[PDB]
RNA sequence: UUCCCGGGCCUUGUACACACCGCCCGUCACGCCAUGGGAGCGGGCUCUACCCGAAGUCGCCGGGAGCCUACGGGCAGGCGCCGAGGGUAGGGCCCGUGACUGGGGCGAAGUCGUAACAAGGUAGCUGUACCGGAAGGUGCGGCUGGAUCCUUUCU
RNA sequence: GGCUAAUCCCCCAUGUGGACCCGCCCCUUGGGGUGUGUCCAAAGGGCUUUGCCCGCUUCCGGAUGGGCCCGCGUCCCAUCAGCUAGUUGGUGGGGUAAUGGCCCACCAAGGCGACGACGGGUAGCCGGUCUGAGAGGAUGGCCGGCCACAGGGGCACUGAGACACGGGCCCCACUCCUACGGGAGGCAGCAGUUAGGAAUCUUCCGCAAUGGGCGCAAGCCUGACGGAGCGACGCCGCUUGGAGGAAGAAGCCCUUCGGGGUGUAAACUCCUGAACCCGGGACGAAACCCCCGACGAGGGGACUGACGGUACCGGGGUAAUAGCGCCGGCCAACUCCGUGCCAGCAGCCGCGGUAAUACGGAGGGCGCGAGCGUUACCCGGAUUCACUGGGCGUAAAGGGCGUGUAGGCGGCCUGGGGCGUCCCAUGUGAAAGACCACGGCUCAACCGUGGGGGAGCGUGGGAUACGCUCAGGCUAGACGGUGGGAGAGGGUGGUGGAAUUCCCGGAGUAGCGGUGAAAUGCGCAGAUACCGGGAGGAACGCCGAUGGCGAAGGCAGCCACCUGGUCCACCCGUGACGCUGAGGCGCGAAAGCGUGGGGAGCAAACCGGAUUAGAUACCCGGGUAGUCCACGCCCUAAACGAUGCGCGCUAGGUCUCUGGGUCUCCUGGGGGCCGAAGCUAACGCGUUAAGCGCGCCGCCUGGGGAGUACGGCCGCAAGGC
């Protein structure tokens, strides 16, 4: 462009959209179950995936994974969203943290445990 | 028109050096002969000229190559390694004392125009001024 | 040696490369899903005209209509301008809702053809126009990003 | 309704002075000085009581704090393009500490906007912070500054000061009291409650310090403030031990069953001595006050500590918490089971469908450690908005072409000025922060003292090369005179032959047409094939080109007029008149639209004949709009060189169109091909640039959704932008 042009239009700054509206820019959002259920997966996938779709302190109603190996959620248990998305299947913006309000967290893990929020075993 | 005088002026030597030109003519002015004695003291031109072309005031300008080179490409290194303009009409570009570059390291030079005249970066430091920075030599 | 089958060498076009048994386009139906388009309905803000208009300052009367008085004047009080705000009628914004509703995904390539890519088997593409279950055909211009000099689908 | 005091309110005098109207002096916006008239002062109280202290009064300065006003700076949307009636100015007046339409009365008709007015959305600004090589981006919690608010909206009063958070008034909403008449509130002060939320503390101590109000002082008030508490919220310091200790124990993992691994790790041995206990114990505090002097200077004396029996010091003393993420590649770290497209992982490539370093557990390893992960948000990478620092022939991207408006840009020489620009001095650039230096807490974090740097703006002074500007001059750009060209450049009147179809006539006999084959069709009402005449419409063979013109679109018989552009010669005239161009305006293949004409061939749609599984097609027969003209709309395109215009510089060779030339050839201007330098991702481009450069305009920023929706504008419509 010439330089007469960039004082007469000029560079534009461009924006980037949310990857989630979790809103508030929470960190969390907490949430109800309202139905929960499982799905297949997209592409090269199989599998049937864990998760509910939940309403919103934030007032949306959206679809979040239930992440790790069992589960205890139902109709109205009462959860806390987190966000991170899961690309195999769809319409998925949002985890679950495992561990918080009415979600258990996954019992006998032992491996990573902060994430599936299992308490730190004990023995002799 | 002839939009920039002087751009075309350090292009023609360009194309002209690239070209391997033992010299060169330019359409003639005070200040374009200013800048070549600065160029020229400085190394980089055999020297130049006043000639006469067609009944019209030309400088010629006599030009300088380092010597043969060996393998194969025999085309010897050039002396202008580059040559660049950096005030343009309509974009103009003027530099205080402390902001005069300094060129590729100081085996380079740049030219200054100020109202102490035109003068290379060096001379214009030791002389304390700044003014619009014409050209990158090196 | 034209053709059928397989094959070699040169060349050419390709959107093919598990490589022509390759690749591919469009329409339908019923679920089911988010999205978007949207009359009417409810809410909000705003602007214009008109009318009612608190507090208060400012104005004016302040009267054998009240109180004080050196009779100069003051105060009560009264009337007016403005005025927060309301009301009635109109535009405009924004929100919520919403009958009806275009395209997208999965249900399952399911269906009907074969439009394009090799001269894709009528070269393709394009603006425009009319037709047509559907890719489409066709007319008129135009471009080359065009091979070489009967029709016969699909894996 | 009634008494009553004052530093409360009046009246009279004094007038240092001040205030106001008028006149002159100086000065320059309402600044001083001065004269004439007028108008204006006051308050007491205490003592060591006749002279001191705390007060009052009028004036002139200082100081500090403010009002008001100007230049400049100060987010997104043009799918916000027009806005304005106190609007913009003027005279007079109101008002105020003061200017001003702040308001008001009457005059004038202005003010503002693409240098983005009006509208919409969003947001307290700043010192600074975060990030970044930098340039930039992003941010404004804590501390300082400035503004605004005090449940929502109005208002004024008192006052030096307010339109006042714990003052007043009214309306509204809400809460509470109520004899239903009428009343009372305002934590966005500190604590604390509740609600909301992923989430944010003690209804603590103190008035010792600092700071503020009042007070002659004593003192009083001070949820400002100094301190303590709670939260790994951050930052910093420190601990869970140090030296020994095997050819290397059990357990556990791997195993090619020999051995490998955890691992000097443990055990054990020997030092030290976090925690904890004892003792001692701050600085932060020295003035106000009091005494001598003189209530000064100076000297002497006295009190006072929330934090706290804390910091620190000395003595004694115990071997005394480790966790979290990772080990497929980006990336440091591998093996065995389990599992079998499941269960699961997943930031991205992607893992899992029976030998998974990728899921899950194990042993081992890597990284950090009182922390380690995660999600969220900013900057980075991202040169992916490109000022530094990108692009547009095919990748996204040159407008369809032209004319010029605003605007950007501007040959050669001389002189003036000195605005841009450069320099010097100076003022400002508070403190905090950042940088450097010493220093204080045992270190550090944290804190002090000092030093340095600084863009920017104000002022004075200086330089004049470049930019500007004014004056002069020149001719290499531009234009003009004269002369010589070529051309499907454009508008209008005109005419000419060939062929098609039809009408007429002649002769003339059974088929013609058509295809892959054929049917449909036309033919004895005599077609095809031939000759003659006529009518009518459209288009222009041969020349004709790998040619020419034109800005594009586009333009072909011949003649006449009307008229555009352009090239070469001569070097004659002007004297920089130049380039580009948002917007605007005008052109703009075809198809399409409106009204009127025209209609030979051709032909969407249509109507039939074939082919085919079907054939809404390709082939055949026929045919309407339309194609042609006129006027008016429409405004698109593979509107292609898929290459904006202009200017200058950088080997050649060959072919060609058109000029001039002392005519193997030279010299301009077009059209082509090969190619030097160089460019490109390659293909290619290459003096007709895609090379080297400057000016100016248009344009791009992953694919799809989509050239869709929505809004505006255009249009008769189709539809365009
Ligand atoms: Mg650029
Ligand atoms: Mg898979
Ligand atoms: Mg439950
Ligand atoms: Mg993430
Ligand atoms: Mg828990
Ligand atoms: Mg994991
Ligand atoms: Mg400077
Ligand atoms: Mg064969
Ligand atoms: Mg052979
Ligand atoms: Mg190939
Ligand atoms: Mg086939
Ligand atoms: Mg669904
Ligand atoms: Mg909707
Ligand atoms: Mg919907
Ligand atoms: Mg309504
Ligand atoms: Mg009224
Ligand atoms: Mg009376
Ligand atoms: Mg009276
Ligand atoms: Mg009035
Ligand atoms: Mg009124
Ligand atoms: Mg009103
Ligand atoms: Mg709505
Ligand atoms: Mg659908
Ligand atoms: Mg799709
Ligand atoms: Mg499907
Ligand atoms: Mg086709
Ligand atoms: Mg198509
Ligand atoms: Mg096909
Ligand atoms: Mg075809
Ligand atoms: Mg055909
Ligand atoms: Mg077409
Ligand atoms: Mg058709
Ligand atoms: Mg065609
Ligand atoms: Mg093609
Ligand atoms: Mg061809
Ligand atoms: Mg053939
Ligand atoms: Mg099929
Ligand atoms: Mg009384
Ligand atoms: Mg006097
Ligand atoms: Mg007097
Ligand atoms: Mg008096
Ligand atoms: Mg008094
Ligand atoms: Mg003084
Ligand atoms: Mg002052
Ligand atoms: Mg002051
Ligand atoms: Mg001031
Ligand atoms: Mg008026
Ligand atoms: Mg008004
Ligand atoms: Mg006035
Ligand atoms: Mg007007
Ligand atoms: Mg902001
Ligand atoms: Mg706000
Ligand atoms: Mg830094
Ligand atoms: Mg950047
Ligand atoms: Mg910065
Ligand atoms: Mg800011
Ligand atoms: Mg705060
Ligand atoms: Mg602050
Ligand atoms: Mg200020
Ligand atoms: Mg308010
Ligand atoms: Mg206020
Ligand atoms: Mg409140
Ligand atoms: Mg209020
Ligand atoms: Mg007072
Ligand atoms: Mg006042
Ligand atoms: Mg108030
Ligand atoms: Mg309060
Ligand atoms: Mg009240
Ligand atoms: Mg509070
Ligand atoms: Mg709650
Ligand atoms: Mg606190
Ligand atoms: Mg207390
Ligand atoms: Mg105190
Ligand atoms: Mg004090
Ligand atoms: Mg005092
Ligand atoms: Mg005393
Ligand atoms: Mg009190
Ligand atoms: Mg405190
Ligand atoms: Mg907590
Ligand atoms: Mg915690
Ligand atoms: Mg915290
Ligand atoms: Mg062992
Ligand atoms: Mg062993
Ligand atoms: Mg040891
Ligand atoms: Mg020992
Ligand atoms: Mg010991
Ligand atoms: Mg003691
Ligand atoms: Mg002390
Ligand atoms: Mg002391
Ligand atoms: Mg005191
Ligand atoms: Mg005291
Ligand atoms: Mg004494
Ligand atoms: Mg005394
Ligand atoms: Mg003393
Ligand atoms: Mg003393
Ligand atoms: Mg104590
Ligand atoms: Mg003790
Ligand atoms: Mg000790
Ligand atoms: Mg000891
Ligand atoms: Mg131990
Ligand atoms: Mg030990
Ligand atoms: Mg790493
Ligand atoms: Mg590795
Ligand atoms: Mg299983
Ligand atoms: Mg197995
Ligand atoms: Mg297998
Ligand atoms: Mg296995
Ligand atoms: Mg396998
Ligand atoms: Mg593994
Ligand atoms: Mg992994
Ligand atoms: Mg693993
Ligand atoms: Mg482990
Ligand atoms: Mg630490
Ligand atoms: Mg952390
Ligand atoms: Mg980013
Ligand atoms: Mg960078
Ligand atoms: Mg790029
Ligand atoms: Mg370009
Ligand atoms: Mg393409
Ligand atoms: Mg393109
Ligand atoms: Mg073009
Ligand atoms: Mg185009
Ligand atoms: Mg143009
Ligand atoms: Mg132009
Ligand atoms: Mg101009
Ligand atoms: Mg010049
Ligand atoms: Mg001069
Ligand atoms: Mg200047
Ligand atoms: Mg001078
Ligand atoms: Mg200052
Ligand atoms: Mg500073
Ligand atoms: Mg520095
Ligand atoms: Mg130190
Ligand atoms: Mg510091
Ligand atoms: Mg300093
Ligand atoms: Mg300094
Ligand atoms: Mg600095
Ligand atoms: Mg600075
Ligand atoms: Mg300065
Ligand atoms: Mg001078
Ligand atoms: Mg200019
Ligand atoms: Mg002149
Ligand atoms: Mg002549
Ligand atoms: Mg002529
Ligand atoms: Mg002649
Ligand atoms: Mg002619
Ligand atoms: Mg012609
Ligand atoms: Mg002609
Ligand atoms: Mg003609
Ligand atoms: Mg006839
Ligand atoms: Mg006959
Ligand atoms: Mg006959
Ligand atoms: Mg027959
Ligand atoms: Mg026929
Ligand atoms: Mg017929
Ligand atoms: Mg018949
Ligand atoms: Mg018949
Ligand atoms: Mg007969
Ligand atoms: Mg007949
Ligand atoms: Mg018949
Ligand atoms: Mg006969
Ligand atoms: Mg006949
Ligand atoms: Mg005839
Ligand atoms: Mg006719
Ligand atoms: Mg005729
Ligand atoms: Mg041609
Ligand atoms: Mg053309
Ligand atoms: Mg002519
Ligand atoms: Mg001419
Ligand atoms: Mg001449
Ligand atoms: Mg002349
Ligand atoms: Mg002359
Ligand atoms: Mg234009
Ligand atoms: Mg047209
Ligand atoms: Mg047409
Ligand atoms: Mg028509
Ligand atoms: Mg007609
Ligand atoms: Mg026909
Ligand atoms: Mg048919
Ligand atoms: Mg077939
Ligand atoms: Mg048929
Ligand atoms: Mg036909
Ligand atoms: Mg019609
Ligand atoms: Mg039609
Ligand atoms: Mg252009
Ligand atoms: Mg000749
Ligand atoms: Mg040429
Ligand atoms: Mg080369
Ligand atoms: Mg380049
Ligand atoms: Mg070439
Ligand atoms: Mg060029
Ligand atoms: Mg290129
Ligand atoms: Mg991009
Ligand atoms: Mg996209
Ligand atoms: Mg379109
Ligand atoms: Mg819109
Ligand atoms: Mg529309
Ligand atoms: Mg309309
Ligand atoms: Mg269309
Ligand atoms: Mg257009
Ligand atoms: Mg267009």
């Amino acid at each position: 462009p010439t330089i007469n042009q960039l004082v007469r239009k000029g560079r534009e700054k461009v924006r980037k959209k949310s990857k989630v509206p979790a809103l508030k820019g929470a960190p969390f959002r907490r949430g109800v179950c309202t139905v929960v259920r499982t799905v297949t997966p997209k592409k090269p996938n199989s599998a049937l995936r864990k998760v509910a779709k939940v309403r919103l302190t934030s007032g949306y109603e959206v679809t979040a994974y239930i992440p790790g190996e069992g589960h205890n959620l139902q109709e109205h248990s009462v959860v806390l969203i987190r966000g991170g998305r899961v690309k195999d299947l769809l319409g998925v913006r949002y985890h679950i943290v495992r561990g918080v309000y009415d979600a258990a967290g996954v019992k006998d893990r032992k491996k990573s445990r902060s994430k599936y929020g299992t308490k730190k075993p004990k023995e002799a | 028109m002839l939009t920039d005088p002087i751009a075309d002026m350090l292009t023609r030597i360009r194309n002209a050096t690239r070209v391997y030109k033992e010299s060169t003519d330019v359409p003639a002015s005070r200040f374009k002969e200013e800048i070549l004695r600065i160029l020229a003291r400085e190394g980089f031109i055999k020297g130049y000229e006043r000639v006469d072309v067609d009944g019209k005031p030309y400088l010629r300008v006599y030009l300088k190559y380092g010597p043969r080179r060996q393998g194969p490409d025999p085309r010897p290194e050039q002396v202008i390694h580059h040559i660049r303009r950096i005030s343009k009409p309509g974009r103009r570009v003027y530099v205080g004392v402390k902001e005069i570059p300094r060129v590729r390291r100081g085996l380079g030079i740049a030219i200054l125009s100020t109202s102490k005249g035109v003068l290379t970066d060096r001379e214009a430091r030791k002389l304390g001024v700044g003014g619009e920075l014409i050209c990158e030599v090196w």
